[PDB]
RNA sequence: UUAUUGGAGGUAGAGCACUGUUUGGACGAGGGGCCCCUCGGGUACCGAAUUCAGACAAACUCCGAAUGCCAAUUAAUU
RNA sequence: GACUGGGGCGGUCGCCUCCUAAAAGGUAACGGAGGCGCUCAAAGGUUCCCUCAGAAUGGUUGGAAAUCAUUCAUAGAGUGU
RNA sequence: UCUGGUGACUAUAGCAAGGAGGUCACACCUGUUCCCAUGCCGAACACAGAAGUUAAGGUCUUUAGCGACGAUGGUAGCCAACUUACGUUCCGCUAGAGUAGAACGUUGCCAGGC
C-alpha cells in the first residue's frame, strides 16, 4: 500500500531471497529488544505500523531504533494476465527476517512500559516474537 | 639553453664605484638614493625612480613624507576655533 | 574460584550436543601456562563464577593437578536458546 | 495479457569455451595450448610463449607446473622432460 | 645577488641554533605563470610580454579537465617558467615592484610549509621596464621555494633579503 | 621537504624494466654496469648459477682513481674482456643499469669490443 | 572405482577493503533564512570533511570451504 | 515466414560482454542489464623517457571548476569504442 | 660477518617515530669549456671537477602505534546415509570465515673490498 522507506535503487528487478536459518545479532543500542524467531519476511508497510504504536504508547519520549532497512523490492504484475511476459513493475519493498535478527529497540524507559508496546507490536507482523534484555552478547572483542 | 628562442639585449654605461667592468649587468640611475646598481641583467642604463630606500617599505620604516603636517594642523585649528 | 572439571578427548562427535543437553559445557585454556587444553565444565557454576568475582576475575580453573589462574577472555553465546558455548580462559603472567 | 507488450532482453547464445585444457603431471607436446584466459589472470614463465588474445603455450615438450609470484598472481612454467 | 646570500648564510645561522651549514635553506625554483578564462589572439602577447621580462620562452599547456560550462574543451592556457640558477639570483634582486598603491606587503602565510612567496600582480613594470604599450594588464602568479620544514625561518630569509614584511 | 632522492632507486625501476623485455642471463652470461660518481664497477653473472663471473673496480683495487673520466672507464671494460679470456665466455648481453648508451658507459662497451669480447 | 600427491576457479558461507545501499551517534568546515546588529552574531536542516558502533547484495568481494573436474612412467580390484 | 504458455496484434529473428550458471567447461526461458553493423597513416611498429585522478593551503580567469604551487595520495584515474 | 654491487624468497621484509656516522662506500655537492641535453629551464639527463658537509638521501640500532601473517579449540555450511514435508530433525566424513592467543622491526646465494 504505502511505501515511505524507500532509496535509490540502482536496479529495479531483482531474484528473491527466501530464508533458511541463522541465529546471532544481540543489542548494542539500547536496553531492552524485540527478537523475531521464526517463519516470514517482511515489508516497510508493516514495520511503519509497528512504529506508530510504539510511539504512542510511550509518552515521556522514550528512544526507539529499527535496526534494518528493506533494501530488496517485491514485483507483483497486472491484474488477471498470462504468464510468460517479462518480469512485473514494482509492488513493495523487503526486509528479510531469518530467526535471530533484532527489528525493535528501546530504551529510556522501565522494563514494563517495553514490553507492553512490544506486544503491541508483534501483534502487528507476522513473525512470532521473544522479549530480550541487553546483559550479554556472545563475544565483546 | 637553446638557440633560436633566446632573445639579448644593448646599453649602455657601467659604473663609478668598482672596477670598470660591465659583467652583463646593468646600470640604475635614481635620484632620492642615487646608487648606480650595476645589478640588471637586461637593460641599462634606466631612468628610474627608487631604489628601494626611495620608499619607506622595501629597507623599512622611515620618515620618507609627512603625512603628519594635515592631521595635527587641522586638529589645532579645529581646536583654537571653540578654544 | 572453584569449579569441578572432567577433561575433554578433542575429538568429540557432533554428538557433543549431548554433553551441551546435559548442562556440562566445553572450553580451552591457552596463553602463557601451557600451549593447549580442552575440557569440560558446567554451565551453572559458571554463571555462579560471573558473579561471584565479575567479568574478567581470576577463577582458578579445574584440572585435577594445579588449578590455573585465568581471566575469561571469550564465549560464544547463541540466542534462542539462551546458554553460553565454549568458554575462553586464558592462562596470565604473574 | 499474452503478447502486451515488452522487452525481451536475452540474447543467451554467447560462448567462446575458455578456460584451462592441461592439468599438473601431464606430459605435453611442443605448439600446445595449457590455459586460455584474458588479460593476465595467468603469466608466463620459462619455455611459454603468449599470443594475441592471452593464451598460453609451451613452445617445447616437458611438463607443466603452476607457480606463485606474489600472493595474488600465478604463473605457469614447463620444464623439461627427463 | 648571492652577495647577500654570504650575509644571510650568517645571519640565519645565528639565529636558529642548527648544528650545520648544510641544514640551512637554500636558493631553489621560481615559477611564474598566467592564465585566462578564454583567449584567441592575446596568446601572441602573453608570450610577448612574458619573453620580455624574462629571457626565454614561456609554454602553452591545456586545461585538461573536462569542462564544458565556462567555455569550451583545451582552449590554449599558460605560461609557466622555471626560473633558475642564477637567472633566479639575479631575478630575486630584480624585486622593485611598488607601482602606486603597493601598501599591503603581504605578511600573510603562503603554503603554511615552507614556500612562503611575494605572489603578485600587473605588467605596468615589474619595477623595471616600464613599456606602456599594452593590450591590457594580466596578473603575474609568482611561487618560491626554500628546502625547509617551517615558514618562519624562510619569513626570516626573504626578510633578511629584505622583504616588508607588514 | 622537497629532496632530490637517491638516483639508485630510479635506477633500480630503469635497470628491471629492461629485464622485463628479457635479460639474457640463460643464453650467454649478463654483463652490468654501476656509475658511482667518483667511480665506476662492473660484473658478469648467470642464472641458476648465481654465479658472478667478471669483476673490475677501480677505486676498489687500484685506489686514488681520482677524476671520473671516460678514459679509465674504458680501462675497465678492456680489464673484463682479459679477465674473460681465462674462460673465454662468448658474445654476451650487455646490461645498461637503467642508464643510457651515450657513453662514458658507451666507451666501456665500445673499448669492451676492443679487446676480442664480441657483442 | 577407490587410495595418495599436485592443480585451475571464486559457489555456499562469511565479510565491508573497492561498488552501491543504510541506522544512530560523534560531529565543525560551514552555511540558508526568521531575527539582532546595519562588522559580525547566525539561532532547525544539512553537504562533504573525520570517525565510533551495527547492518544489506545474482550483475560488490580483503577472503573461502565441502562436492565435483583435470593428470600421475604410482598402488589394489575389476 | 517461425517462435509464440491457444492463436492473433505487439516484440524479436545474426554477433560481442556480463548475471541467472549450482567454485573446470557447457547449460534454456516472451528472464534480468548494455551495445555492434565502425574508427586510425597515427591511436600502428620500434628505441628512449615519464607517472595520474582526488585532497590540503596561497594566489587574476574564483561552481575553492581553468594554469600554477608543494605535500598526502597503491592506482580510487586513463586505457579509440 | 663490517661495508658495497647483483640474484632468490608469500610484506614475518613493510609503513610511522626517534637515536648515531662519514674524504675508504655513497651521497649531497662547485660549475657547464667540450660529449650531450632540457617542449621554458644544466632542475632532470649528461660531461668536466672535488670547494665545503653528515643536514638530507642512503646505512645501523630500537620501538609492535598502523598494515601483512596467525594457529588450537568450537560455530555456520556441506559430501553419504535414516527419518521426515518439517523455512526439517538425528547420525557419520570433511572443515571455513570472523576472532583471541601468539608470530613479526627479515632470511639465504655469488663476486669484490674487509
Ligand atoms: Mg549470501
Amino acid at each position: 500500500m504505502l511505501l515511505p522507506k524507500r532509496v535509490k535503487y540502482r536496479r529495479q528487478h531483482r531474484p528473491k531471497t527466501t530464508g533458511r536459518s541463522k541465529g546471532g545479532n544481540y543489542v548494542t543500542f539500547g536496553e531492552f529488544g524485540l527478537q523475531a524467531t521464526t517463519t516470514s519476511w517482511i515489508t516497510s508497510r508493516q514495520i511503519e505500523s509497528a512504529r506508530i504504536a510504539m510511539t504512542r504508547y510511550m509518552k515521556r519520549g522514550g528512544k526507539v531504533w529499527i535496526k534494518i532497512f528493506p533494501h530488496t523490492p517485491y514485483t507483483k504484475k497486472p491484474l488477471e494476465v498470462r504468464m510468460g511476459a517479462g518480469k512485473g513493475a514494482v509492488e513493495g519493498w523487503i526486509a528479510v527476517v531469518k530467526p535471530g535478527r533484532i527489528l525493535f529497540e528501546v530504551a529510556g524507559v522501565s522494563e514494563e512500559v517495553a514490553r507492553e508496546a512490544l506486544r503491541l507490536a508483534s501483534h502487528k507482523l507476522p513473525v512470532k516474537t521473544k522479549f530480550v534484555k541487553r546483559e550479554e552478547l556472545g563475544g565483546e572483542t | 639553453m637553446k638557440q633560436g628562442i633566446h632573445p639579448e639585449y644593448h646599453q649602455v654605461i657601467f659604473l663609478d664605484t668598482t672596477t670598470n667592468f660591465k659583467f652583463l649587468s646593468g646600470s640604475t640611475k635614481t635620484s632620492s638614493e642615487m646608487m648606480e646598481w650595476e645589478d640588471g641583467k637586461e637593460y641599462p642604463v634606466i631612468r628610474l625612480d627608487i631604489s628601494s630606500d626611495s620608499h619607506p617599505f622595501y629597507t623599512g620604516r622611515q620618515k620618507f613624507a609627512a603625512a603628519d603636517g594635515r592631521v595635527e594642523r587641522f586638529n589645532k585649528k579645529f581646536g583654537l576655533k571653540s578654544n | 574460584s572453584l569449579k569441578s572439571i572432567i577433561r575433554q578427548g578433542k575429538q568429540t562427535r557432533s554428538d557433543l550436543k549431548q554433553l551441551r543437553k546435559s548442562g556440562k559445557v566445553p572450553a580451552v585454556v591457552y596463553g602463557y601456562g601451557t600451549k593447549n587444553v580442552s575440557v569440560k565444565v558446567d554451565e551453572v557454576e559458571f554463571i555462579k563464577v560471573i558473579r561471584e568475582v565479575g567479568r574478567n576475575g581470576v577463577i582458578e580453573l579445574g584440572v585435577g593437578s594445579k588449578t590455573i589462574k585465568v581471566m575469561v577472555a571469550d564465549y560464544q553465546f547463541d540466542p534462542l536458546k539462551n546458554q553460553i558455548t565454549h568458554i575462553d580462559f586464558l592462562a596470565i603472567n604473574m | 495479457k499474452k503478447g502486451v507488450s515488452s522487452t525481451k532482453n536475452g540474447r543467451d547464445s554467447e560462448s567462446k569455451r575458455l578456460g584451462a585444457k592441461r592439468a599438473d603431471g601431464q606430459f605435453v607436446t611442443g605448439g600446445s595450448i595449457l590455459y586460455r584466459q584474458r588479460g593476465t589472470k595467468i603469466y608466463p614463465g620459462e619455455n611459454v610463449g603468449r599470443g594475441g588474445d592471452d593464451t598460453l603455450f609451451a613452445k617445447i615438450d616437458g611438463v607443466v607446473k603452476f607457480e606463485r609470484k606474489g600472493r595474488d598472481k600465478k604463473q605457469v612454467s614447463v620444464y623439461a622432460v627427463a | 645577488k648571492e652577495k647577500f646570500n654570504t650575509e644571510v648564510t650568517e645571519n640565519l645561522m645565528k639565529k636558529f641554533n642548527y648544528s650545520s651549514v648544510m641544514e640551512v635553506p637554500k636558493i631553489d625554483k621560481i615559477v611564474v605563470n598566467m592564465g585566462v578564462g578564454d583567449a584567441v589572439q592575446n596568446s601572441k602577447v602573453l608570450d610577448n610580454a612574458v619573453e620580455e621580462l624574462e629571457l626565454i620562452t614561456g609554454q602553452k599547456p591545456l586545461v585538461t579537465k573536462a569542462k564544458k560550462s565556462i567555455a569550451t574543451f583545451r582552449l590554449r592556457e599558460g605560461m609557466p617558467i622555471g626560473a633558475k640558477v642564477t637567472l633566479r639570483g639575479e631575478r630575486m634582486y630584480e624585486f622593485l615592484d611598488k607601482l602606486i598603491s603597493v601598501s599591503l606587503p603581504r605578511v600573510r602565510d603562503f603554503q603554511g610549509v615552507s614556500k612562503k612567496a611575494f605572489d603578485g600582480r600587473g605588467n605596468y613594470t615589474l619595477g623595471v621596464k616600464e613599456q606602456l604599450i599594452f593590450p591590457e594588464i594580466d596578473y603575474d602568479k609568482v611561487s618560491k621555494v626554500r628546502g625547509m620544514d617551517i615558514v618562519i625561518v624562510t619569513t626570516a630569509n626573504t626578510d633578511e633579503e629584505a622583504r616588508e614584511l607588514l | 621537504m622537497i629532496s632530490k632522492i637517491d638516483k639508485n632507486k630510479v635506477r633500480l625501476k630503469r635497470h628491471a624494466r629492461v629485464r622485463t623485455n628479457l635479460s639474457g642471463t640463460a643464453e650467454k652470461p649478463r654483463l652490468n654496469v654501476y656509475r658511482s660518481n667518483k667511480h665506476i664497477y662492473a660484473q658478469i653473472i648467470d642464472d641458476n648459477k648465481g654465479v658472478t663471473l667478471a669483476q673490475a673496480s677501480s677505486k676498489d683495487s687500484d685506489i686514488a682513481t681520482t677524476a671520473t673520466k671516460v678514459e679509465l672507464a674504458t680501462k675497465v671494460g678492456e680489464a673484463i674482456a682479459k679477465k674473460a679470456a681465462d674462460k673465454g665466455i662468448k658474445e654476451i648481453v650487455f646490461d645498461r643499469g637503467g642508464y643510457l648508451y651515450h657513453g662514458r658507459v658507451k666507451a666501456l662497451a665500445e673499448a669492451a669490443r676492443e679487446s676480442g669480447l664480441e657483442f
